[PDB]
């Protein structure tokens, strides 16, 4: 990725990053659906 | 309990002198092959590193400037493009309350969050 | 790569001349196309409309978010412009900002060009100096005309 | 003649087809390069012992197929000008071209910021 | 680009 | 076989390789039974699409009696010919892997 | 007896902390020493002498300055280039090679 940077690369990369780190927003879904 | 097998059924028997002319590789040949594998390993990274270090050197040089201290005035290049380009409004398109708008646009960029 | 391979392969320091010629031609083509486009009156109308739209929307966003920001610190019309000429509503400090940023970005072109090209072999030093100065001034003038 | 002239910034001589044929036959041509958009122009360099010493001639080779064996027979070494170094330099240039856009983006950002806050006007 | 066109035109096989 | 270092390796022109393969091709008119055996290794690049320095076409490595090696850069397939073709291309700059593989297919008849 | 050896072994492990942190603090000292040159009185003396040199150099090169800023491209190189370029294109007729130019 350092040799051939692009746009799809960084988008999917921070997508994976949020999937690992803050995709628990997928649980914040239910956390907001309790007060709803 | 265990079972035992001879170790001399699993070690293969070969004959170095019974091989064709140039099948066995000498010392210098194996050293060349090792150097070649190292080069194949580091070639792409070396090249990308150089092609990035060029831009990085240029950016460092531009950073060492840091401002306008050391730069004297110049008359072929004023700081306002309108003076240099001879741009002045005319008669039409002049709204009396357009000046109002003018102000907040200034207030939009002079960063005063009042607006 | 096939492009650069071809111009390297088919046509004493000649390949560098061909490559510089290619890059200059391409950049100039794109810039000439853009300037020729925005040289049409209705396209200026188009860009003016888009500018007032983006200004108003940025104003809305700015008000909202700055207000919520100093709230968290507490925790811890259209026609008057659309029917008037462009320069009377925009201040001059904005264009001075644009110009300062441009100047600061491109003010290191001559030194980079000179260092790149330079490693009867150095009878070309005057030519490279001339080229550096002329190219820097070309960039400045292209900003001016755009 | 060479005794009734002034030395002037040696240039490429010109041979038509057969002077070059006779030269490659007599074993004096040392190297040849092909060029032209139509793959039929040759620059031919002779060797020392030849009559006249080492020089450079320009020849246009009319399409004849028995030329290849003729040159290769007399030890002529046909060449190009694309040795690996210029290919590596071209790939280096392509890499710089790949990098030039994000670096210009980050530089524009840094200078917008430095012009705004880290170095504003004095008043 | 008209100077470079006979050189670049070999990428298609033409003159 | 490991990929050599193509920088420090002597080169040979493709026309020279074409003549040398016509020499050892008994179906040709320019055959002779006195030529020494030749070992050819034809490499195809694989880091073409990942990273710099990739190359098109093929690269041949020739080994001769002395045990010395040279290489040929058969990029640029010169002119398309059939496998059963015996004629130089009327311009010795028109040798690409087409003619070379024609000779390699004809030599094993 | 005990406390001295304890503080000694903590001394050695914070020396370890320092060994795993030597290059960063080293380059920090380097950039600090670099930023130290450009705040002396020597550097302002240098800037002022450079100003004097620029003043003397501006007074002796007015012709060359106007040449390079106003004449070099607009009235010397650009018209040459434009005419040669137009005549390189533009087929060999008279209406195109002479009359429309
Ligand atoms: C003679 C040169 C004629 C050019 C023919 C080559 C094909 C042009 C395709 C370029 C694609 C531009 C584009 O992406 O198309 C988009 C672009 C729109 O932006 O299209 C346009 O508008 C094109 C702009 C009009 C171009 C006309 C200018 C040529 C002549 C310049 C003045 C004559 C010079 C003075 C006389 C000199 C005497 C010595
Ligand atoms: C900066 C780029 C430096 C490259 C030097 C220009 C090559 C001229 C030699 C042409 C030639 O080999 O001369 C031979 C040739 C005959 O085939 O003469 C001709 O007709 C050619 C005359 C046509 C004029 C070419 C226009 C080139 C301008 C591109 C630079 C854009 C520069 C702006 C910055």
């Amino acid at each position: 990725f350092l040799m051939q940077p692009s746009w799809d690369a960084v988008t999917g990369a921070i997508r994976w990053g949020l999937e690992r780190s803050g995709l628990p927003e997928l649980r914040a879904l239910r956390d907001s659906l309790l007060p709803e | 309990r265990r079972e035992a097998i001879p170790a001399e059924l699993l070690l293969v028997k070969e004959d170095p002198s019974k091989l064709p002319a140039g099948v066995l590789q000498t010392r210098e040949q194996l050293k060349q092959a090792q150097r070649d594998i190292n080069w194949a390993g580091k070639r792409e990274q070396v090249f990308a590193a150089v092609a990035a270090g060029w831009h990085l050197a240029s950016f460092a040089l531009n950073l060492a400037f840091w401002g306008v201290e050391g730069m004297p005035p110049d008359r072929y290049w004023p700081t306002s493009p309108r003076i240099r380009l001879q741009i002045r409004p005319g008669r039409y398109g002049n709204m009396d309350g357009g000046q109002r708008v003018y102000m907040d646009y200034l207030a939009r960029s002079e960063g005063v969050p009042l607006n | 790569s096939a492009i650069i391979k071809s111009i390297n392969n088919k046509t004493s320091s000649e390949k560098e001349t061909m490559q510089l010629l290619l890059m200059s031609s391409s950049i100039l083509l794109h810039l000439c196309a853009i300037i020729s486009l925005v040289s049409i009156s209705q396209v200026r109308c188009f860009v003016k409309f888009h500018l007032i739209l983006l200004y108003k929307l940025s104003n809305v966003y700015n008000a909202i978010l700055n207000q919520l920001s100093n709230k968290l610190q507490k925790n811890l019309g259209f026609l008057v412009e659309w029917s008037s000429d462009f320069i009377t509503i925009i201040p001059e400090n904005v264009d001075i900002y644009i110009w300062n940023v441009f100047s600061k970005i491109y003010r290191t072109i001559p030194l980079s060009f000179i260092s790149t090209t330079l490693g009867q072999k150095m009878v070309a030093f005057p030519i490279l100096l001339s080229l550096s100065h002329l190219l820097h001034r070309r960039i400045l003038y292209l900003f001016d005309t755009l | 003649s060479v005794k009734t002239a002034w030395r002037t910034q040696e240039v490429l001589r010109e041979l038509s087809y057969t002077q070059l044929w006779a030269l490659v036959g007599e074993g004096h041509v040392a190297r040849v390069r092909f060029y032209g958009p139509e793959k039929n122009k040759v620059m031919a360099t002779t060797r020392a012992s030849a009559p006249g010493g080492e020089r450079l001639c320009k020849v246009v080779l009319p399409p004849d197929p028995e030329l290849l064996d003729h040159l290769v027979s007399n030890g002529v070494v046909v060449d190009t000008g694309v040795t690996e170094d210029d290919r590596l330099r071209a790939s280096l240039l392509v890499q710089m071209l790949r990098y030039t856009v994000p670096f210009m983006v980050i530089s524009g950002l840094f200078w917008m910021i430095h012009t705004w806050i880290l170095d504003p006007l004095p008043n | 680009l008209a100077l470079l066109t006979p050189t670049l035109l070999t990428l298609t096989g033409q003159s | 076989e490991v990929e050599p270092d193509w920088r420090s390796l002597p080169a040979m022109s493709p026309a020279e390789l074409y003549a040398g393969l016509r020499a050892r091709n008994w179906t040709s008119a320019h055959y002779d039974p006195a030529a020494e055996p030749w070992r050819l290794q034809v490499f195809s690049c694989d880091y073409k699409h990942t990273g710099v320095t990739g190359w098109p076409g093929y690269r041949v490595v020739v080994t001769s009696r002395g045990g010395r090696r040279r290489w040929v850069d058969l990029a640029e397939e010169g002119e398309l010919v059939q496998l059963t073709e015996q004629a130089p291309p009327a311009s010795p700059a028109d040798i690409g892997y087409s003619h070379v593989f024609a000779q390699l297919y004809q030599a094993y008849e | 007896p005990l406390t001295r050896a304890v503080l000694a072994v903590v001394r050695v492990r914070e020396l370890l902390r320092a060994l795993l942190l030597l290059p960063f603090s080293a380059v920090g000292g380097a950039v600090a020493a670099w930023q130290g040159l450009f705040n002396s009185q020597r550097y302002e003396n240098f800037l002022m002498s450079e100003g004097e040199r620029i003043w003397a150099w501006r007074n002796r090169s007015e012709n060359e300055r106007w040449f390079w800023e106003v004449f070099a491209w607009d009235r010397l190189i650009f018209p040459i280039l434009v005419i040669v370029a137009w005549e390189y294109l533009v087929p060999n007729h008279l209406v195109w090679a002479v009359l429309a130019p």
